């Protein structure tokens, strides 16, 4: 039966003087006409039994709006999905180029309808699908502090690196790696600096601003909190928002505007190269090969990620936080399984810390558990060489999270 | 939609569903809707070494397929019993959702007992 839905999509349709092409007024109509729909499948379902469903796909032109159609309609549907999937396949022919521009040339059209079904689905299942802003971002555009965390500003929304720089840092001229790398020598220096009030804003704006995201209308409404999606995570993990909170805080910190630029477009560069990427610095070899999209996305659809789409991923919020926290669980799900004995330098800085503690939820560890995996996140894990700097800069940035006015939902 | 994690002693681990009471039961949890309704949902999740009955209908749950069956009998004034149990693989084991309402409209989704089939995990 059709749906008022329906009924609209399919006058409006009918209406539309040419039949190639919606005018962008018609199909802004149409985007919000599906997403305020309480019946999406039955909408989904009438208008695949008229043939309008693949009228729609091929006739709403402009990549950015077919964008908000395909991940609207992918994200509201269920059980009448695969229609809608087929419906948009069948488009295709006639459109090769489809969602696959700007930021999204890296996923080819379908695979931005599957990862737009999938993650819809997660934050429904997970409970990331809405959350209030209680953080706003920083203008920040240099210095610690200034990447994504702070600043919501996408990396792969930054501007081309200037040629000369580009130029500069494929050549290695020592300023301009420094300009683009790491903005901290000095951990502790750094830290020492800010006030604890300039500490937590800085805990509460990180955590608090809603996520980055390249697919905004999978989500109901609004994209959620940064919080809402690191407490999904957590309880996914084992894990508390606390700990994710440190550990991307730390990252954060040591990170810059010009840094997510060079670590997103080198990624994707002719070079591929192999960066550290988004919130948690996340390495692109890394996802791969710990799958750490596994409990956003399902496995044919990762299996099928070009290298450069994973980067690209990375860089979005949500799937950056639920990469870094199954990458904190890994870590300490194989410190878990090691033999003291065999990790005589870990023991002699962290001696209290406690291998089979590892397996259980974070509020059980020793604080000689957290220090190490600090480390054990920075650098290559339980290897038995240690970042002598990380643990403390970690180990702050928790006692942060573990104020009392720090709140998760 | 769903609250507080439950870990029973044999390894299944599932969540509550807000607005329902839980109780143990002999392979898993029994959930009852709160308050004192004309017509509650029931639902019950189990950990079960047997497999289903053989030729049941299957659907895509998540990322894997659940086989199962929905039955009708005689109700009462609210409408007809229907009943779904479900079940799906959990390594060499099997975890089973069955689910109770009555409807005069039909027979019901069962939406919220999918949803803790989907979301059930042995451990
Ligand atoms: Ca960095
Ligand atoms: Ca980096
Ligand atoms: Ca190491």
């Amino acid at each position: 039966h059709m749906t008022a839905t329906s009924d609209l999509i399919e006058s409006l349709i009918s209406y539309s003087w040419d039949d190639w092409q919606v005018t962008r007024q018609e199909a802004r109509r149409v985007i919000a006409a599906i997403r305020n729909d309480n019946v999406p499948d039955a909408t989904i379902a009438a208008l695949d039994k008229s043939g309008s469903l693949i009228k729609l796909f091929q006739r709403v032109g402009p990549p950015e709006l077919a964008r908000s159609l395909i991940a609207s309609i992918a994200g509201r549907t269920t059980m009448q999905r695969y229609q809608a999937r087929n419906a948009l396949i069948r488009s295709l022919i006639n459109n090769p180029l489809g969602t696959q521009t700007d930021n999204w040339i890296y996923f080819p059209t379908i695979t931005f309808f599957d990862i737009c079904a999938d993650l819809a689905d997660a934050a429904g299942r997970l409970g990331f699908a809405a959350a209030g802003a209680t953080g706003v971002a920083s203008q920040a555009i240099q210095g610690p502090f200034s990447g994504v965390g702070a600043t919501g500003v996408n990396p792969t929304d930054l501007p081309s690196i200037a040629f000369g720089d580009q130029l500069k840092l494929l050549n290695k001229d020592p300023a301009t790696v420094t300009k683009y790398s790491n903005p901290l020598g000095d951990l502790g220096a750094y830290l020492s600096q800010l006030s604890p009030q300039d500490k937590l804003n800085q805990a509460q704006t990180l955590v608090g601003q809603p996520i980055s995201t390249l697919f905004p209308d999978a989500y109901p409404g609004n994209p959620p909190s940064r919080a809402k999606v690191m407490s999904a995570a957590a309880r996914k993990y084992d894990l508390t928002p606390q700990l994710i909170g440190a550990i991307i805080l730390a990252e954060q910190r040591d990170q810059t505007r010009d840094e997510d630029a060079k670590d997103y477009q080198a990624a994707v560069s002719i070079k591929s190269a192999n960066t550290s990427i988004g919130l948690g610095q996340v390495v692109v070899s890394t996802a791969i090969k710990y799958e750490l999209f596994t409990d956003l996305l399902g496995q044919p659809v990762r299996r099928g990620l070009s290298r450069k789409a994973v980067a690209t991923l990375l860089a979005s919020d949500e799937f950056n936080i639920f990469a870094t926290a199954r990458y904190i669980r890994y870590v300490a799900n194989l410190a878990s399984q090691q033999d003291l004995r065999k990790l005589p330098k870990t023991r002699g800085a962290f001696p209290s810390i406690d291998l089979r503690a590892y397996a259980g939820n974070p509020r059980n560890w020793p604080r000689d558990n957290v220090r190490a995996l600090a480390s054990e996140y920075t650098s290559r894990p339980w290897d038995d060489n240690l970042s002598p700097g990380w643990p403390m800069f970690v180990d702050d940035a928790y006692a942060t999270f573990l104020d009392p006015g720090m709140r998760f939902p | 939609d769903f609250d507080k994690t439950l870990t029973h002693p044999n390894g299944l681990v599932v969540e509550r569903p807000v607005g329902f009471d839980a109780r143990r039961s002999a392979e898993g949890f029994r959930f009852d809707e709160g308050g004192k309704l004309r017509n509650p949902r029931q639902l019950e999740v189990q950990r079960q070494d047997a497999p289903p009955p053989p030729d049941l209908a299957s659907r895509r749950l998540g990322d894997g397929e659940a086989r199962y069956k929905v039955e009708e009998d005689d109700g009462g004034s609210a409408g007809s019993e229907y009943r779904l149990w479900a079940a799906k693989p959990a390594g060499a084991r099997w975890i089973v959702v069955s689910a109770s309402e009555q409807s005069e409209d039909g027979e019901p989704t069962f939406a919220l007992a999918w949803a803790l089939l989907e979301r059930a995990r042995l451990q």
